[PDB]
């Protein structure tokens, strides 16, 4: 299905992102989710027995936090959850989505880069591992993450 | 096929290189930037090929590496063309005032 | 289906002739290096 | 033949070229005749007294505008250092290699010197310094055989 | 050959690396690298 548009031949994508798209699609292929955000929200939400249990948007928001040592609206999104007080507010991965997204939309370009860095790396780790344990067809012996590569 | 090839010597300062970058590449003062990076743990400036970054190698996580594309030195324009189409480094010396 | 390239070298003949000649009319010798001949 | 003009080449419309006939240097008269009839350049160095600030290098070259010898009659000497220099990095005689301009009779010929990127209206890296440079000194070494 | 002799002066990329720079993980060059103003590179490229 790949497009030979010039756009595809020029703009330089960080890899480990193109891959991440591949893995999100390979995941959504099975269980027929409503959107990718349902794949990271859902799979990354509760998926025990491995690091896969880690949530994506939690990483995107904790990366905003990574951004500062410590509009007030976004502050109502981060105070909207409760990491340091009131345990965890347990907002839905929706409100995580708006929270982290809003928090980044006001953030600098270079730090936006490094957040794509750490974000894309970890997201690759989880999507890889989950693609290992399931969604990897038992027909191809798959096993380690390299043999996945 | 070997003719005496006229030698040119050209200083280039990196301060001017990084400052002179177009805005998209994020031009930057070198002194301030460097001092920030050593002051903190990591960070970079600069475009993808002109950046000043910390090293990603096993050894050299600490080593500070400052990389300059030539294509932005525009050395081809410090002379006419047609004077010599092939232009090739004789050597490079470094001064770190 | 993808379209062919422009074939420089053969054009390089044209623009190199234009260059040489330009250097003759303007008395510039073989490079641009100017000459004063008798 | 002594003029100071802008260059007419495709590249070098901006390059300022300043050309000096030798026949007006009357070098043949700085000695007796009959001491040596053949008098021939050993090399030429160029000094461009000027304020070239750190860190900046002058850019210029020396053609020769007539038929002599050497390599295709074309040997530039690329003035960069700006102080009492020659196109060679580490200059040495007795090297086995001719020095550029070695062999030019000191009467015939024409000697031109070209600063590239001179003209200011079309912005030019050397316009400023070339406003500042006072004048050109050329050190000729010509062995009288 | 001298190192870099032969590099076309357009293509390529030139990088310069001070080891042991970063101060938080203690580093012998952190201090001076705070002090150094800027880098000057002297290129000698023969036009053939």
């Amino acid at each position: 299905s790949m497009a030979l548009s010039q756009q595809n031949m020029d703009i330089e994508l960080s890899t480990l992102s193109l891959s991440n798209e591949l893995l999100l699609e390979s995941i959504k292929t099975e269980s027929k989710l409503e959107n990718y955000t349902k794949v990271m929200e859902m799979l990354s939400t509760f998926r025990p027995s491995g690091a896969t249990p880690y949530h994506d948007a939690y990483e995107n928001v904790r990366e905003v936090i990574q951004l500062q040592d410590p509009a007030p609206q976004g502050v109502s999104a981060l105070v909207g959850l409760d990491y340091i007080q009131s345990m965890k507010e347990t907002p839905t991965y929706a409100q995580w989505e708006n929270a982290a997204g809003v928090l980044t939309a006001g953030l600098n370009s270079q730090q936006a880069n490094t957040l794509h860095a750490f974000l894309d790396e970890s997201r690759s780790a989880a999507l890889s591992t989950y693609y290992i344990r399931q969604v990897a067809k038992a027909a191809a012996a798959i096993k380690s993450r390299d043999d996945l590569y | 096929r070997d003719k005496r090839a006229l030698e040119v010597e050209r200083t280039v300062s990196l301060a001017e290189v990084y400052a002179g970058l177009p805005k998209d590449n994020g031009p930057f003062s070198l002194a301030q930037e460097i001092d920030k990076l050593v002051s903190q743990g990591s960070g970079s400036a600069g475009s993808g090929n002109n950046n000043l970054a910390f090293g990603a190698g096993t050894d050299t996580k600490t080593s500070l590496q400052a990389s300059v594309s030539f294509a932005d030195l525009k050395i081809r324009e410090d002379y006419p063309a047609s004077l010599g189409k092939i232009r090739r480094i004789k050597q490079i010396s470094v001064t770190l005032p | 289906l993808f379209l062919p390239q422009i074939n420089e070298v053969m054009m390089n003949y044209w623009q190199t002739l234009a260059q040489r000649v330009y250097n003759l009319r303007h008395n510039l010798s073989i490079d641009g290096q100017p000459l004063y001949l008798p | 033949n002594n003029n100071l003009a802008f260059g007419a080449g495709t590249d070098t419309k901006t390059s300022l070229q300043a050309s000096v006939s030798f026949a007006d240097l009357k070098i043949r008269e700085d000695y007796p005749a009959s001491l040596g009839k053949i008098r021939r350049i050993k090399q030429i160095s160029v000094t461009l007294p000027a304020l070239l600030g750190p860190y900046q290098d002058v850019q210029a070259i020396l053609s020769y505008g007539d038929k002599a010898g050497l390599a295709n009659g074309c040997e530039a000497l690329a003035v960069s250092h700006g102080m009492n220099d020659s196109g060679q990095f580490q200059l040495d005689f007795n090297d086995g290699k001719f020095l550029p301009f070695e062999g030019i009779a000191i009467d015939q010929g024409t000697l031109t010197l070209s600063f590239p990127n001179a003209s200011m209206p079309e912005k030019g890296k050397q316009a400023t310094m070339l406003k500042t440079l006072n004048d050109i000194i050329l050190h000729i070494r010509y062995t009288i055989k």
